[PDB]
This record gives structure tokens, sequence and C-alpha cells, in this order.
DNA sequence: GGGCTGCGGTAGCGTGACGGCGAATACCC
DNA sequence: GGGTATTCGCCGTGTACCTCTCGCAGCCC
RNA sequence: CCGAGAGGUA
């Protein structure tokens, strides 16, 4: 079953997976996250919500006075998206918070306060998201890309060999916040363990222990096990678990019970080990020497004198024995410090202490923070008890408590925000036992540590610290305000807030211009995970990780779309079904198995839960019943792809298109390209401009509908129903019953968006693809846009291809194309030039925008009208006067002797120049669209009066538009009701139609519906009124501009841009190719059929550039072309729709498995002639990403053309008109025109503008500027022994000035002869020098 | 400015943080220590004049500034008070004189 | 020279410079005024760095 | 209105490069 | 008294071109 | 008509 629309042209569809997942909505990231950040949201979380109930409520330092919180609301914008494009101004939302202030008395905690106040505060605006996820920032159309930063929380690194010189490992542990201070932990060479606080100087990590609270027996009770010695009858006999007796010498005797069990010199077997726990053998006597290397852990004082006999952490020797052993300490307890297992590391540590107690502790922990500033107890126990414990400036998320209880083996996921005691304990031990040998090191780029920012989190952050400064100021205000006469506004200021989030969503490395010039790379622009921008690393500094495709990537984030250039694998694209977990971290779909039948439900799976189960493969071979047709199937563990048995798997793959994303899931193919070209395909499929008549890629994957439909570039119908009236502009549709309201009778209105200007100067355009009274249904398109045809994605146009050489002219990468293309105009293309000219105010009196221009006459003035602006429909070319501006000249500066003369008698100056808006070289095309725009304070001349009548009367026709055709929809649900109840038909059309609601109908609820719309209708008079009203309010208005213009006039040109030898065409498969000639129609090779070729690429290409898919494509296009052809036949030599239903059939059935087939019988005997209309043109065929059509099938479907299965045929040549040898490949390869047109890049220069600080040349093409002979050519030129044309290089022609002037005086004489002299740079180069200390000099002649 | 506080009553990190105070006068790492000395001897202080850069004493030589006049040296003969000022104003042939308020002048 | 505007797209030489000037000239004043020693010796510290 | 001036605050922000090299100094005589 | 040996802070990290936005806020004189 | 930031081609 399908639409009416699915219906028109139902594409061929390869594949032979069955899909249970259908392709989510593309941009659920970014508006997932903008209403995420924007929400009504009980609880507070997430959103808003929790900042301000982070932020509120205020109170001042105990000033008996208390700002409270009450709820938010944003308001309509004040500009709809269309007029704020054009104007300029942002595209926000009033923020409307009710603040409640209520205010104590003096000794009043408990007491009730003496006033209250609710008013409703105004805290700046904040930019909306337009429903396509874009945001309009200044007139410009800018998208937050999602980042990709290192997720909060603990992680233990190695950095194995950088480290020492000398091959021994490291191991830090660096604690991550969401918003505080960093905190690292890390050995030494040495084996001491150190401390940093945001990579500040080294302490001995020990110190922060005595931070807190701990004494020296209470660090050696966490980190150490006690080992007893007693004082017995002889000996110092000793408690020896024998576990601890693991891979050791014995040096001494180790007996009981009079039998040696292990004897000395021998080492420690785990069979001694187990005979001793056998044998349950506890107490041993030891000699005196083994203590004499031991270490003491506790305090013993002798209790005679109070005295301490040794101090903790000692090594111990015999007199220390005899002290202890008379005073009467017969216990004795020590530390296991073994060199395998448990190392003395915090021992040592505690031995490089410079400190003993807590105050000498929190002193240098001040004095490492904050130097300088004098240690004093009050502000280092402040500071200390802030870095980490307080809820303000310190705080991990939830995610951050989940991520650091997940690494340390913790039980819940839930916590404080702040760190503690037990925390700092566990990353210790944790790290120490990393060290020792158990658990493992984490890497950082699996993406279980590596979190997502979006734009609800990133605004939600710079909305935070717009509070936390307006709170600062607040309670600035509230303890030193007067009471009761200030509201809640001379507290509050919503300058900072504003400011802000202006400079996040105006200035930031991640609110960035959107790449605009395709349906496909808009939805690959917001589909974006960037590893840059604040927080993240940087460009030209690292890596290699970070650049390196990682194997939790599997269906994450997109492995093959990533662009080459400095930044590869930084700005990887987000895979096609992959979703973002509720903690931020990426989640993709999986199949649940259990068992042995695969069942048919999906389950989101994290990066680190996918290594601990075993995912099976998309493409596993089941047949029906879930069942894995083998015993052994290709899965993997944990980054491991190995074979693994029938049942043991947990999970399988959903789709086979879940490893790419939407820039390279529309490659067909895939499965048979290198990398490297499908990377290339991808990034040149983002590129390309839309042609001017989309024609429907015939090797397609499927994924277009998902691409047209989810980026909103198309007019997707809210709700279905019958089109009243299409034209070219707008579409009016009535809407069916079961979709529609009852009050509020309804018809949809959709407005398309004609020629108007890209943000890569290109054309945006929609055109009405449905016809007049047609059946449409909900989220069916009604308008295809840019590069769409009928609800497809259509960026180039499909040509006939063939691979040979011709002469030379397609020899690296060109390509050679035939004049029945350029003749088609099937690649000429439309862009748009914005021209703006901007009056100011300026000395000597303000400008003039008048067409009384100096030095010119009618021949530029010929095409101006009365005000000075060109006429719309103007095909200007290069050099005309396009908005004629004149300037106050003569730049006298007269005396002010004279200014008193020309004040008392009376002359002005009246000289002028021109400085009108001219047209830029090269370019010519159309003026198709003039605005003006007019400070409020300046008067209107003729033509902005002109154009604010046309845009007045188009406003008011537009709404009386609105008013009269839902009116007559309003009018037929009225005849709908006024059929039954009560029918007076001779009296209906007698009486005008305003009161069609007086004719008998009872007191039921058909009457009770016709007061609904009575209601209805008069709300509509009063909403004409007032909307008519602030509409004239709006046009008549003028708009805020920068300080010091007076008014702007903007031109939009539209130059229409075919194809030349030099363009660059390019596949979807990384076949780049600069046009190299473009032949007449009669060179190009013909088949024996007569049809001639269009494109000739290269079979060299193939061999080198291992994409052998485009040679699949061209096949498999010619197979599509072919049936197109059969189908042409059968109808031009017009059948009845019989014959043409079993053809078609025939073409929809094709052998093998599919999930298609067609249903037939049941087009209505119209619907198989008009989707026979909509085939002749070729029938399209999805061959899908990994599970496409074999070679088989491809052979199969060309015999059903009468095309031959070698795919090959033979081809003549135009010119010798005799047959090649060995035919050749001909089919259609769906061709791309990129956007790097040769007459943008093409450029010269013989001598315009110099540059002003050094006498050289300027730089770009905009500015006319010449080329940078640069460094390594100064040296190909030392390389060669051209002397002279280096002289002439960087000193005539650069930069002598007197030089170059003697020099174009030569040439125009005649005379080839330069005047060497000096450049000038060397001179600035000199005086800069001179402008140090240093005396720098030319010597003698 | 200066401070006399002790660092256990309120702290220096504090008095770093005053809203208007850029910061201590340090050479180094501690903020500097002012002698006794230097306090009491900026006790009793200030003897000199009402010295005034930059703004016009009467009797001098100034520059005009703003005006039809812009770029004429002039004498203070007599400014009228302490709201406006009389300029003897220098042309090429012969010196005129004007009451003008301070901002169309200012000194050499 | 200024970009296309009504303000100047300043260099950072004039910042240098002018901060230069303004220190020595408050200097040149305290020397006159006869400060104490710490005053000018902070002065003479921030016209050494700047 | 504008000349100036460098964090905005009654603190703290910084935290994802890496190698080489040569001087400055720490530890141990 | 100096002879290592560790730390520290300075250097350096491709070329050419094209596009786009944005480029002082505050403020108490 | 100089700097910063973002993207792209080779």
């Amino acid at each position: 079953v399908y639409s009416y629309t699915e219906k028109k042209r139902i594409r061929k569809d390869f594949g032979k997976r069955p899909q249970v997942l259908d392709v989510p909505y593309l941009l659920s990231i970014q508006l997932d996250s903008f209403q995420k950040f924007i929400e009504q949201d009980p609880e507070g979380q997430y959103g808003l919500e929790a900042a301000f109930r982070s932020v509120f409520p205020i109170q001042s330092y105990s000033g008996n006075s208390e700002l409270q919180y009450v709820s938010y609301r944003l308001g309509e914008p004040v500009f709809d998206v269309q007029e704020c494009q054009i104007r300029g101004v942002t595209y926000s939302a009033p923020l409307r918070v009710k603040l409640r202030l209520v205010i104590y008395e003096r000794e009043a905690p408990e007491g009730t306060v003496k006033d209250i106040k609710e008013q409703e505060v105004y805290m700046g605006e904040i930019p909306l998201m337009t429903d396509n996820g874009t945001f309009v920032i200044n007139g410009t159309e800018r998208v937050i890309v999602s980042q990709l930063h290192r997720s909060p929380g603990v992680f233990f690194d190695s950095d194995k060999g950088k480290t020492h010189s000398s091959g021994k490992v490291l191991y830090n542990a660096r604690i991550i916040p969401y918003r505080g201070s960093w905190l690292d932990f890390e050995f030494d060479p040495k084996d001491n363990l150190f401390v940093r606080i945001d990579r500040r100087r080294k302490l001995p990590a020990t110190i922060i222990l005595r931070a807190l609270n701990y004494t020296t027996e209470q660090i050696l009770d966490l980190f150490f096990e006690k080992v007893i010695f007693e004082i017995r009858d002889n000996k110092l006999q000793m408690e020896l678990v024998p576990e601890r007796l693991r891979g050791e010498t014995a040096s001494f005797d180790i007996e009981a019970n009079g039998k040696v069990y292990v004897e000395k010199g021998r080492r420690i077997t785990a069979r001694h080990i187990r005979q001793l726990e056998k044998d349950d053998v506890k107490l041993i006597e030891v000699p005196v020497e083994y203590i004499a290397g031991k270490v003491v852990a506790k305090d013993y004082i002798d209790e005679s004198t109070g005295e301490l006999i040794c101090a903790a952490n000692m090594e111990l020797s015999l007199d220390l024995l005899a002290k202890l052993s008379q005073s009467g300490h017969k216990r004795i307890e020590t530390l296991f410090t073994n060199d395998l297992d448990h190392g003395p590391y915090i021992s040592e540590t505690l031995r490089v202490d410079p400190t003993n107690d807590r105050l000498s502790a929190l002193v240098e922990i001040y004095r490492m923070m904050r130097p300088g500033e004098p240690p004093t107890r009050e502000a280092a126990e402040s500071l200390f008890e802030n870095l980490f414990f307080s809820e303000d400036r310190y705080d991990l998320s939830a995610v951050g408590r989940m991520k650091f209880n997940r690494s340390l083996l913790r039980e819940e996921i839930e916590g404080s925000g702040i760190l503690s005691k037990d925390d700092i304990i566990d990353v210790m031990k944790k790290l120490i036992d990393i060290r020792n040998g158990k658990g493992e090191v984490d890497d950082i780029d699996h993406l279980g540590n590596r979190r997502i920012r979006s734009v609800g989190e990133m605004a939600e952050n710079q909305f935070r610290v717009g509070l936390v400064r307006v709170e600062r100021a607040v309670k600035e205000r509230l303890s030193l305000g007067d009471l009761d006469t200030l509201m809640p506004q001379d507290m509050i200021n919503a300058k900072p807030i504003s400011a802000a989030v202006k400079e996040f969503f105006g200035s930031s490395q991640l609110s960035q211009f959107m790449d605009q010039n395709n349906p496909l790379s808009e939805i690959t622009h917001k589909r974006r995970i960037s590893a840059l921008g604040p927080g993240g690393l940087t460009r030209e500094r690292a890596g290699f990780e970070v650049r390196d495709v990682h194997p939790t990537h599997y269906g994450r984030v997109c492995p093959i779309e990533t662009p080459e250039g400095p930044n590869i694998g930084l700005i990887n694209s987000l895979s096609v079904y992959a979703q973002t977990n509720e903690y931020g971290f990426l989640e993709t779909p999986y199949r649940k198995v259990t068992d042995g039948v695969v069942t048919d439900e999906i389950h989101y799976l994290s990066a680190i839960e996918e290594g601990n189960y075993v995912i099976a493969q998309a493409n596993s071979n089941l047949d029906e019943e879930g069942h894995f047709v083998e015993d052994l199937v290709t899965c993997r563990s944990k980054g491991e792809s190995s074979l693994f048995s029938r049942d043991q798997v947990d999970y399988m793959d959903v789709s086979t298109q879940q490893v790419v994303s939407v820039g390279a899931s529309l490659i067909p193919f895939l499965e048979h390209d290198d990398a490297n070209r499908a990377l290339m395909g991808a990034n040149m499929q983002r590129q390309a401009v839309p042609t001017l008549r989309a024609d429907k890629p015939l090797v397609g994957t499927g994924m277009e509908r998902a691409v047209a439909v989810d980026s909103g570039v198309t007019a997707v119908a809210k709700r279905g129903g019958v089109v009243q009236y299409v034209d070219a502009s707008r579409i009016v549709i009535k809407v069916n019953e079961d979709e529609m309201y009852p009050g509020e009778a309804g018809i949809d209105i959709y407005n398309l968006t004609k020629y108007t200007r890209s943000n890569q100067n290109t054309c945006i355009n929609q055109m009405p693809c449905v016809s007049l009274g047609e059946p449409v249904e909900r989220g069916d398109v009604l308008a295809d846009g840019p590069s769409t045809d009928l609800g497809e994605l259509a960026l180039g146009q499909n040509m006939r291809v063939a691979f040979m050489p011709w002469n030379g002219y397609n020899f690296e990468d060109s390509i050679l194309v035939s004049e029945r293309v350029v003749q088609e105009d099937r690649f000429t293309t439309i862009h748009i030039q914005e021209l703006a000219c901007v009056s100011r105010d300026t000395k000597l009196g303000p400008e003039e925008i008048t067409a009384d221009i100096p030095n010119v006459g009618e021949a530029a003035l010929s095409k101006l009208d009365e005000s000075g602006i060109v006429y719309i429909g103007a095909e200007v070319t290069g050099g005309d006067i396009l908005v004629g501006k004149v300037t106050p000249k003569g730049e006298t500066q007269l005396t002010p002797e004279e200014k008193l003369l020309r004040a008392i008698f009376g002359e002005k100056a009246s000289d002028v120049k021109d400085s009108s808006l001219r047209v830029p070289n090269g370019v010519s095309g159309t003026v198709i669209d003039v605005q003006v725009f007019t400070r409020d304070g300046v008067e209107k001349d003729k033509r902005a009066l002109e154009i604010e009548e046309m845009q007045l009367k188009q406003a008011k026709k537009d709404l009386s538009e609105e008013l009269q055709i839902l009116e007559a929809g309003l009018f037929s649900r009225i005849r709908a009701v006024l059929v039954a109840g009560g029918v007076e038909a001779e009296k209906l059309d007698k009486l005008p139609r305003d009161r069609w609601l007086e004719l008998g109908l009872t007191d039921e609820e058909k009457q009770n519906q016709l007061e609904q719309l009575a209601e209805q209708y008069d709300e509509l008079k009063h909403e004409f009124e007032k909307k008519l009203e602030a509409k004239r309010r709006k046009i008549t208005q003028g708009d805020d501009l920068a300080p010091g213009v007076l008014k702007i006039v903007k031109v939009y040109l539209a130059v229409k841009r075919r194809i030349q030898p030099g363009d660059k065409m390019a596949g979807r498969h990384g076949n780049k190719g600069v046009i190299s000639k473009i032949n007449p129609i009669e060179d190009m090779p013909y088949d024996e059929n007569g049809t001639p070729v269009d494109i000739v690429l290269n079979p060299l290409g193939v061999p080198s550039r291992m994409n052998i898919g485009q040679i699949l494509e061209t096949h498999l296009g010619m197979a599509a072309k072919g049936i197109g052809d059969k189908i042409n036949a059968m109808l031009k030599q017009q059948q009845e729709v019989a014959k043409l239903r079993e053809f078609i059939q025939r073409a929809y059935d094709l052998g093998a498995d599919v999930r298609q087939k067609v249903d037939l019988s049941t087009f209505s005997d119209e619907e198989v002639m008009r989707l026979a209309e909509n085939l002749r043109k070729g029938m399209p065929i999805a061959t899908p990403v990994f599970d496409g059509a074999k070679e088989a099938e491809i052979k199969e479907l060309l015999k059903l053309g009468d095309l031959p299965t070698s795919g090959q045929i033979r081809l003549y040549d135009g010119r010798t008109g005799e047959q090649f040898e060995r035919p050749v490949t001909v089919g259609y390869m769906y061709m791309l025109k990129l956007n790097h047109l040769v007459d943008d890049k093409m450029h010269a220069r013989s001598t315009g503008s110099y540059s002003l600080v050094t006498q050289q040349p300027l730089g770009g093409k905009a500015q006319f500027g010449g080329q940078r002979f640069g460094e390594m050519e100064v040296w190909a030129l030392e390389a060669y022994g051209a002397a002279y044309t280096l002289q002439e290089m960087l000193t005539v022609k650069s930069d002598d000035v007197n030089g170059r002037t003697k020099m174009y005086k030569n040439i125009v004489d005649g005379n080839h002869q330069m005047e060497p002299g000096m450049p000038e740079s060397f001179n600035v180069l000199l005086k800069e020098i001179r402008s140090l200390g240093i005396n720098i000099e030319l010597e003698d002649e | 400015l200066f401070v006399e506080f002790d660092p256990e009553v309120i702290h220096t990190t504090t008095i770093n943080a005053t809203r208007g105070v850029s910061h201590f006068v340090r050479f180094g790492a501690s903020p500097a220590i002012v002698p006794s000395a230097v306090i009491h001897q900026l006790s009793v202080y200030k003897p000199k004049d009402i010295v005034d850069p930059a703004t016009p004493y009467p009797g001098d030589k100034v520059i005009i500034t703003e005006g039809a006049f812009e770029g004429f040296q002039a004498i203070f003969t007599e400014p009228d008070g302490e709201a406006r000022s009389m300029l003897l104003l220098n042309l090429i042939n012969k010196e005129i004189k004007h009451s003008v308020k301070n901002t169309e002048f200012r000194k050499l | 020279v200024p970009l296309d505007g009504g303000r100047f797209a300043t260099s950072d030489l004039n910042d240098l410079y002018r901060r230069v000037i303004n220190r020595n000239n408050r200097l040149k004043r305290l020397l006159d005024l006869a400060a104490p020693d710490i005053i000018v010796r902070n002065e003479k510290r921030m016209l050494q760095e700047a």
C-alpha cells in the first residue's frame, strides 16, 4: 500500500533484508535539544527551570530581603522569519519572567515580610529556533554544531613511553568536573604520588589527605593492610598469613610445630601457600633482622615518659626494638610493602611531605593555588572547603556522578554534585590498584568516555553565566536599595543576559554559518559532531588518535563522511540511526535477541554497553524464522570481529544502513568502493549546485525520500485533503474531514518561497508538484524545493556516459562533454548576488542618492528611474550603475578667514563626486528585487514610497485573499451544515452570503456550530482589522540601523551561469573532473542506433582510484534507461493499459526476493498511465547501501530490456565514422555540477591598487589584487639562473614605487628596461628594527 | 589609595575583589608594606598650589579647537568667573576679543 | 585608517605607544609633585613593563 | 555626550601537543 | 666545589587560493 | 582594506 503521490513514480527497490526500524526524523538532535532547553518543564530537569532553580531565590548578605521566583514564559516573536531574514534583525522571542520580591524586617527570620510584590520582569531576548533546525541571527542563517568533549568523571591515563626517557610507565588520574576546578593525581619515577589542581605546581598527594582532617595513622590504615608483630617468649613471633608469601624468597626459616614447612633459600610456591593454609599455620618465629627494614605503623609513646618512642611511618632497627621491648609495647604493627603486589607508594609520599598537621597542609595548598597573598587560616580554610565541597563553585553533573561511580565500580548511579572524602580516597586507591596491576587504564577515544553537547546545553550554560552575573548585580542592589519604592527592575539588568547569549550565538566556534547550497548540505551540517570548540582540542596541535577511527564508532559516528584537509576525523558526522542517550552519550539501535528466533524488537545501546554483550551482523543470513541459517556467524565481542556460536549472541544490527550517514547513504554501490573515494564522493555531494531542472537519480538508494522530507526545503502537508487552488506562489488545500477540527473551519494555505538568495549565493525555489484538485494525504510533500523531484532528492542530472579515451581531451581526470548537454540547459544554474549601497552621514553634509551624477550622461542614466535606483528587470552587465550615490567633493579645507568669508557672504561649495553602487567586473544578470530601508528620522524619496505602497497593497491583498478564501471555506462548512436540518435551497441564494444562519434550523448542535462559525467570523473581522493595522505599522515605520547610516538599498541580481571549459563536474563516487572540451554533437561517439553519447569519462580512473561502484552504477542506469525506452516505445506507438501493466509488472517482479513487489492490479487504470508518464524518462532503481543489487540481477534487468548482457555496446566515432575496436561501456551516470566554477576562480591584474603600509599589490579577487609570488617560487627561480626575472619580480612588479612608475612609462614608450632601485618593504623593515633600540644602517658606496 | 587593615580581619583577596579596586602594589609576591613614616608624612601635605595640569589659568596662551576661529592662539584678558572665559584672539590683521565657553578652546 | 563605518580599525602599536606616553606623563607629574617612595616606584615599574 | 582603559569582583577563570635544546639549579658529594 | 641530573622555558610545527561573519562595553566622568 | 573566528578546493 502507498500514498497517492507515492503512486506517481514508485522506485524499483532492490534490497533483501526486511527492515524493522524506519529511518527516524533526521533533524532530531537540534530540535530535541532546543525543545529540552525551552520547555515549561515540571520538576526542573532539564531546561531553563534547572538554571532558575539553581540561581533562585536571591537573598542578600542577611539584609532581611529575599527575591524569589515563580515562573517564566516566552512571548511571541515580533518578527516572522521571512521579514526577519529580509530586515536583518534576530529571530528571537522576549523572555517574560514573573519574579516575586518579599522583603523582611530587621529580626524576622521566620517573621512575615512587611511587603510583597510580584511583577513580570523582562530579561532580554533569546533567539528561537526555526522549525528546520536553523537560527536567524543578524539576517544570516546560522547553525550550532553539536560538540564532542571529554565526559565528566574520572579517567586513568597511561602515557607509557614519552615519560622519563627510560621506558618506565607512569599512571595519572584526572577528575574532570562539569563546572569547577579540575583535579589530577599522578606518579613520578621516584614512585612517589603527586597531586596537582588546574595544572598548577606539583604537591605530594597525601597533603590533600592532611587537608581532609586525616592523621598519619588514618592514612596508613586506609592505604595499607596490617602485618602484626608480637613480642613473645623469644625473637618476636609473627602472625604470617600465607597469602603475603606470594613471590618472595625465604631469607629466613619458615617453620612451625617443630616442622620446617618452607626452607630458607627457596622461593614460596603456591603449593607451599596451600600447604600452610591447609595445615592452619599462623604464628611463626622470625629473626630480629627481619624488622630491620620494615616500617612501624602507628605512633607509640613510652608510658613511663609520655614521650614518643617512634613516629608513624618510620623504618625500624634493632635499637628501636630494644626501646619498644623494654617499654612494654608487646604488639608491633607493620606494613606489607612488597614490590610486586602492594607497593610502598603512600609511605614514601608521606616521607616526601614537608608538613605534619592540617594547618600547615592548608597553608601549603593555599600557597599553591593563590600565591603571593599572605596565608591566613580563615582564607585557606574557606578556599579548600570551597574548592570541591560547595554546591556553588564546584559541580559534577549527574553524568559526572554516573561516570565517576561506574569507573569506581560503585553501586548507585546517583549522588551529590560535590565530591567528598571517600571519593578522593577511592580515586587514589584505584590509581594505586592500576599501578599494582589490577584493573586497566581507560582509553580516551572510547565513545563511552565521550559526550555530546548540543544547542540546549551550551545555550543553557551561557544563560547560566548571564544569571550569575545578574544575581551578583541584584545582591549588590538588594543590600543597598531603599524600601519600598523599587520594583524588581532597578535591581535587575537585562544587559548581561542578552549580551552573553548574543555573544554565544553570534561569536562562537560552533555558532557557525550554515553551508546552504543543497538539501543534503543542510541536513548533514545540522547532524555534525565537532570535536573542536571550547574545552575541545585544536586543529594545529592534535593529533593521531583523535583523528583515527576507533571500534566504538560502529553505528554511532559515520566512518567515511569526514573532511580531508587539516581536520580529518575532528568534524565527524553522525550516523543515520544514532540517537543521543539522556546522559548525552551516543546510543545506537540494536535488535534484542532472545534466542535462535531473532526478536522483532529494538533496544538502544550506548558505547560502554556494546562491549559487554555480543552483537550480530546486519546481513546475517536468516530465513523467515529468525534462525541464523548457520551455526557460526560473524559477530563482535569487544571491538573484535570474530565468529561466534549460533546461540551465544545477544543483539543484532537493525539495518545495514546504520554504520553510515545521510551524506553517504545516498551513494549507491557503496560496498564496492574504496573508503577514500567514498569519502571524496560524500564530501563532494555536499557541494552540488541546485540545477534548473531536477532530474531523478536513476540509481538511488531509497534514502532520498527521508532527506527530502526531513530537511525542510519542501512543503510537507500538515493536514491532508484536497487541492482547492494551485498557483505558482501559493497552494490552497481543502482539508479532509477526519483530520479536521470542528471549530475553526480551516483550509491549509502554503505560501511557497520563490526565487531568492541562499547563503552560498545559490537560488532556492519551490515549485508546486501537484495538479488542480488532487487528493493528498497528511505528511505528503506539496512543493518540490531546490534539488528535489516529486519528493525525491535530485542534485545533479543523469547522463549518457562512456568510458574510453577520446583523443586526449580527458587526460588526467578531465571530462569531455557533448554540446547536447549545453544545448538542453541541463546544468545551467542560477546564482544570485546581493549588492548593498549604504548612505552614511559624513562630513560636509550627508550624501544624496539622486540621479544627478557628475561626469556621466544618459549612457548610465538610461537604466535609472526618477529616484536614481535601477528598475526591476534591467539586464545589466559589468561596469553599469545600479544605485546612483553622490558625495560632497571639493575637499578644500578653507581657512578660518575663508570660513568667516563664506559664512558672511553666503556661498556654498556645490561640488560633487560620483560614488555610485556599480556592477562588479565580469558579472551580468537581472535585477530581480530591490529593497529600500530608511532610518525613521529620514524623509523618503519617491521610489521608497513606491515600494512602500507596493508592499502595502501586497499586504492588504494577501490578508484579503486569506480572509476571502478562509471565508469561502467557512461558508462551505456552513453549506455542509445547511444540507439537512430544514433545507431551504431557493431561500439560500436570494439573501447575501453573510447571513446563511437565519434559514430554518432548529435548536440542535448544527445551529450551535453555525454560531461557532459566526463568532469565528466576527473574530476574523476584528483580527483582519488589527492585523491590517499592525502590518501598516510595520511597513510604514523605518527600521533601526547601524548608528551613522541613513538609508540602505539592497539590489538582488540573478546571474545565470551555464557551463564552460573549466567547471568542475563529478559523480557520486569520487570521480572529480574539470570539464575540458565542450564538443559539438557530431564528433561525439554515437552507437549504432544513432544516439550520441553525452559525457566521455576516462577508464584509467578506475584501476588506480579504486571506485568500481561507478561502473555498476553505469550498467544499472543503462538498464534503467533501457526500461524507460521500452516504455516510451510502448507508449509512443500508443497501446492500451493491458500490455503496459504486464510490462510494468515484469519490471517490478525481477527474480529474487525483494521487499516491494507492487499491488499493480489496483491502480485504477489511470494510475498505471500516469505512472508510465512518470517512467518514460527511465525507471528509477533503489539500490540500497550495503544490501544492494548483485551482478546477476543487473544482468537479468538488462535482459528485461533488449540491451546486451555484457553492458558494453559497440560505438562509432563521429570523426572517422568507423567502429572502435573492443566494444565500450555506455550507460547513465548521475553526474553533479559542483560549485567551483571557473568564472569565479579566474582572475587577472596588470596594475590595480597598492597596499598602504607596504607599497605592494593587494590580496584577493574581490579586492582587485595580484598573485602572491611566494617564498618557494623565489627558491625555484634561484634554482634556475633566473636572476633578472626575480629582480623585476620582487622589486619592480611588486614593491619599488618609483621603479614601477618608470617601468610603466618605459613600456608605453616601448622600452623594455627596469630601473631596479630598492624595495620599500625593506625600508619598512629598517624603520621597524630602527624603531627598536637597534641601529641598522647602510654603508659605503 | 592607602588602606589600613590586617589580613586576619579582612583578607587581601577580599580587598582585591572590592568594587572599584584594580590591584595591590606588589613588587613581587606579597603586597607592599608602606612604613608608618610615609603615612605620617602624608597626613599633612599638599602645600604648593592648585597646580592644575591641562586646565588654563588666566594670563596665559591657548588655542581654539572648534568654530570659525579654530586654530587661533589667544591671550586671557579676563575670564568672567568660574563659568566661561574671555579671550584675546589673533587674526592676520587685527586681534579681537570674545566671551566663549570652555569647550571650544583648550590650552597650548 | 577606518573600516567602512564611523569607527577606526585601530592598530596595536598605537595602543602600545599611547600606554607608554600616558604612563610617562603620569610619572613626570608625580616626580614633579614629589610623591612618596613606593608610589614613584610603582610608577617607574609600570613604565618599565609598558 | 565621550576619553579612556583593560578580568569583574567584595573570586576565579586556566585543564585535549610535542620535540629538542640549552641554561638554571637540585642532590650529592 | 663541582659534577652530574632533573626541571624549566624558550624555540619550532606546508603552500596557494576562495567564501562568510565580526571587530569595544562600560562608564563615570 | 588590517586582524580574529568558521568552512572549503588543490
